[PDB]
């Protein structure tokens, strides 16, 4: 999972 | 959701009976609302005699209830609600969720809550309703029977072995769907549907005080009954090396993997949020690195990736997967275990961890100071996610501050420790998918651990480092050709230019091109051209399309295009080669320049090639013994006699070399080209770029390629080979007819009306037709009316369906009503004038025109197309849609 | 009536060829693409 979306 | 609303105020509550609710008031779009209820029961909670009962209860609660004996969804329909738009439900392993978007928004909130309370507390679950509904559940089940579901069940069986999941698919079995009595549904409902097993969320334009009253009104009286305690959501993890085959006779899957299973929610006494952040950093680092490790793979394995997935509430699977050249599974699993071993021995790249951690900190910084504002649908998305997992929402601003806090406690040492924990998980699994009839014996666990110990003892090189990015640039082109002739078609705004290399330009100065240039380059270099090897030419086209010029790569090609807002694509059909592309007019030299480079300097990206060979080889192995493989062969024999070409054996596939492919491409690139160019610029601006990049490409005359033409006559065949319980009925018919725009238009109209007529004439539901299609066109290249009638249906009366359609075809040319034509002509006129100024249509018609007239006349006088639609013409054409003299019938029945 | 469908996923663009009568995930699985017109996932 992505806790902080970067892209 | 036009003006974003700020972070909402949340109110939560619990009725005396344990019913939980969450009210989320948005400044929000006016009056819009969204209402969800979760019942914490799914197929995992079914008993042995309850296969698919959770999903059946999901259907059945919209039937009779204490207050709506004609059915909850009946009343919903009466009050204007629509199935799937206004109400919906979904059942998965662990929960059943009911979703409502009342058509009149917050004004229907009491109505919605009355409906939901009826479904969840007062459903009758009547046998007579169930016998009506099980036809709808059986359709749901039939449409779920393909190779994708059987392989998904293979994956769950292996990766979730030793758990309740594999034996508890949501849909359940056809036996239980057919045989399970309402009494079983009722006991399940009465076991699980209680208020303390339920929760409700309301989002939108609402007054929390009023909504809490409507919720007390409709749910407070539900009796407080406990549900069984449950602690069976995880696979039973144990130290092991399980070996599984993932297998289906219709799957082209060709793949090895090694998988670690572990408790992923255990944060080891540290911060849960920090833990999840460690997972993101680690997965990003590993994803970066495992891609570089592609350099280490033997020829049998490619595209090694790492994927992490939930396989329970707390268990996760960390897996290394790779694609396998069919027959190379042993070498491929070893190669995968080698790389896993390499990750055990070297720390992750420190700069990667520095960069990734820095990217996250920059986003967490922005989050922490930006006020959160979302559209309505986005609020619903965000909030349902957290609500589905029964967690409170934390706004993005607070979560940015929490990330920054956790990042300060995270150094690369932690990332490495986090990663090595996963790779030390004692519960392990090796998986093999081997396509078709490829010789395969499942390795024993000891054989797999043998390879583990071999690599544990081996000397291994360091992790690959990041390669330098190649920055592509088009070459300089100094040589120029010349235009040698101009033919002018001023009434179509078209000029036709002959070029010194024998190419020609058909240039339409259409204002509709705007500030863009549209290029379609055609030539007679289809893969059936005499000089080419068909399969290799096709592979060559695809490889050059993905690789770009010789000195580039697939990736750098894709970046370069994005930076120039430019597209250009190769498409090699049987009879022609088309390169299509678009660019802003300022990028013209870049569009033409890349075009020329694909022609005289094509590239083959070694990774693209390796990936394409694996794709072709696994498909070859599957097609050699698949149902679809046999159907393709039987349809081909029925319709054409012999295949025009074939794919090679896997052994030949393995031997194909880049120069042999580039040889094929150069054969295709040498056929002379017509450049259909749509651009609103002056000739003086276009001509120098055409002369520099397009007139300088070497060409030799090509021949026209003969079409692959379905044979005349009547032939049929019936094969009982379907693995699903369905019958597929195909019928082909053709009539040679000279193409004209008028004739083509009449065929399409006749086929519209024939579509209606043949669907009512075969509307009887006792025939069992699941899907039906009537296609007919005047194919302009072959100049024949080609008609295609398809059925998918229950097997029993499938042999009657074509007879009835043949029947309906013979009647059609007299049953066509003047009113039928009137509304088609009117509706055609609407679409035609909608196509005025449509670039796609203009482009297509320019190319059709040149194909049939060798000039652009078809761009004018579209207005008198409508005038060719009459009763006498549409009927005269409806008679030619089906030709009994040319009829091929192909029936696939379930296997005996 | 053959068409081509393109898939966008975290690993990259994938392309498969399917008939009109073919469900999209079935054509991918028959092609040996491992996932879970141009559709997004
Ligand atoms: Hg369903
Ligand atoms: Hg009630
Ligand atoms: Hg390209
Ligand atoms: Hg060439
Ligand atoms: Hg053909």
């Amino acid at each position: 999972d992505v806790t902080i979306e970067t892209h | 959701e036009e003006i974003k609303s700020p972070l909402p105020v949340f109110k939560e509550g619990t009725l005396a009976n344990g019913f939980r609710y969450t009210l989320v008031q948005l400044e929000g779009p006016k009056t819009r609302v969204d209402i969800r209820l979760i019942v914490d029961v799914g197929s995992i909670d079914e008993k042995d005699n309850e296969s698919g009962v959770a999903h059946m209860v999901e259907h059945m609660v919209f039937r009779a209830s204490d207050a709506f004996p004609q059915g909850v969804s009946t009343e919903l329909h009466k009050q204007g609600w629509g199935r799937g738009q206004s109400y919906n439900a979904v059942t998965n392993y662990e929960r059943t969720m009911y979703m409502m978007s009342p058509p009149k928004g917050n004004l229907d909130l009491g109505a919605t809550l009355q409906a939901l309370s009826q479904m969840t507390g007062h459903a009758k679950l009547l046998q007579s309703d169930l016998d009506d509904e099980r036809k709808i559940i059986l359709e749901e089940w039939r449409g779920k029977l393909g190779v994708a579901e059987r392989m998904n069940q293979q994956r769950v069986q292996a990766i979730r072995h030793d758990s309740r999941y594999p034996s508890r698919p949501v849909i359940g079995t056809e036996e239980s769907i057919n045989d399970t009595p309402a009494s079983v549904l009722q006991d399940f409902y009465q076991r699980w549907y209680h208020p303390s097993n339920m929760r409700l969320m309301i989002i939108g334009d609402i007054t929390p005080a009023d909504a809490e009253r409507e919720i007390q009104r409709y749910f407070a009286a539900l009796p407080n009954v406990a549900v069984p305690t449950r602690d069976y959501y995880e696979p039973l993890l144990k130290p092991q090396l399980k070996v599984a085959r993932l297998q289906d006779s219709q799957s082209g899957s060709s793949q090895v993997s090694f998988v670690y299973r572990f408790n992923d929610k255990d944060a080891f006494g540290q911060s849960e949020y920090r833990h999840r952040l460690l997972t993101q950093i680690t997965m990003s680092a590993v994803t970066r690195q495992v891609r570089r490790q592609k350099a280490e793979l033997p020829q049998d394995a490619s595209s090694l990736v790492v994927r992490k997935s939930d396989i329970g509430k707390t268990t996760a699977a960390l897996g290394f997967f790779a694609n396998v050249m069919p027959g190379g599974h042993d070498a491929a699993i070893s190669a995968v275990l080698k790389e896993i071993e390499r990750f055990k021995r070297y720390p992750l790249n420190e700069q990667d961890i520095t960069e990734i951690t820095s990217d996250i900190r920059e986003v967490a910084q922005r989050m922490s100071v930006t006020p959160e504002t979302r559209e309505f649908a986005d609020w619903v998305q965000q909030l349902t996610i957290v609500w589905q997992q029964d967690r409170p929402y934390v706004g993005s601003q607070q979560r940015g501050k929490d990330a920054l806090e956790a990042l300060d406690t995270i150094k690369g040492e932690d990332v490495n420790r986090h990663w090595q924990r996963w790779l030390a998980s004692p519960d392990t699994l090796a998986q093999f998918s081997v396509p078709g009839a490829t010789p395969f014996t499942l390795p024993k666990p000891d054989a797999i651990s043998k390879l583990q110990k071999q690599w544990a003892l081996a000397t291994l090189a360091p992790l690959r480092l990041e390669e330098k990015k190649i920055i592509p640039e088009l070459p300089s082109v100094t040589q120029s050709g010349k235009r040698t002739a101009v033919k002018t078609f001023a009434a179509q705004k078209v000029e036709q230019w002959q070029l010194s290399n024998g190419d020609r330009v058909v240039w339409l100065r259409a204002p509709e091109a705007g500030k863009k240039v549209y290029l379609t380059a055609t030539s007679q270099a289809g893969f059936m051209a005499t000089a080419m090897n068909p399969w290799q030419a096709q592979l060559a086209s695809q490889l050059v399309n993905q690789s770009g010029p010789a000195t580039w790569s697939g990736e750098s090609l894709s970046n370069w295009k994005k930076e120039k807002t430019l597209s250009l694509s190769i498409d090699q059909e049987a009879d022609q080669l088309t390169l299509s592309g678009t660019a802003p007019t300022e990028q013209l030299a870049s569009l033409f320049g890349l075009y020329r480079e694909l022609n005289v300097a094509p590239g083959i990206d070694p990774d693209v090639m390796k990936e394409s060979m694996m794709s072709l080889a696994r498909q070859k192995a599957n097609d050699d013994q698949s149902v679809g493989g046999k159907r393709a062969s039987e349809m081909t024999k029925l319709r054409f006699g012999e295949p025009a070409w074939q794919q090679p054996e896997i052994a030949e596939l393995k031997k194909i070399s880049a120069p042999a492919l580039l040889s094929q491409w150069h054969k295709a690139a040498s056929a002379p080209v017509t450049y259909y160019l749509i651009a609103d610029m002056p000739a003086t601006q276009l001509l120098p770029q055409v002369e520099r990049y397009l007139a300088t490409i070497p060409r030799q005359p090509a021949s026209e390629v003969k079409q692959h033409l379905a044979l005349s006559g009547k032939r049929e065949a019936t094969s009982a080979i379907n693995v699903e319980p369905r019958a597929d009925i195909l019928t082909w018919s053709f009539t040679p007819h000279a193409w004209t725009p008028q004739a083509a238009v009449q065929v399409s109209i006749a086929r519209n009306i024939a579509s209606k007529y043949l669907k009512t004439s075969l509307r009887d539901d006792a025939l069992g037709i699941y899907r039906m299609r009537v296609d007919s066109e005047l194919e302009d290249k072959k100049q024949r009316i080609e008609t295609e009638v398809s059925f998918t249906s229950a097997p029993e009366r499938a042999q009657e369906l074509w007879t009835l359609a043949e029947q309906a075809f013979s009647e059609l040319p007299t049953k066509i009503t003047q009113q039928d034509v009137d509304e088609q002509k009117a509706q055609f006129i609407r679409a035609e004038k909608g196509r005025q100024g449509d670039l796609t249509t203009i482009q297509r018609r320019l190319i059709l025109s040149y194909r049939h007239y060798n000039d652009p006349r078809y761009l004018s006088n579209a207005s008198k197309l409508a005038d060719s639609i009459t009763l006498e013409s549409v009927r005269a054409m409806s008679a030619k849609l089906y030709n009994p003299d040319n009829r091929v019938l192909y029936i696939t029945l379930p296997q005996e």
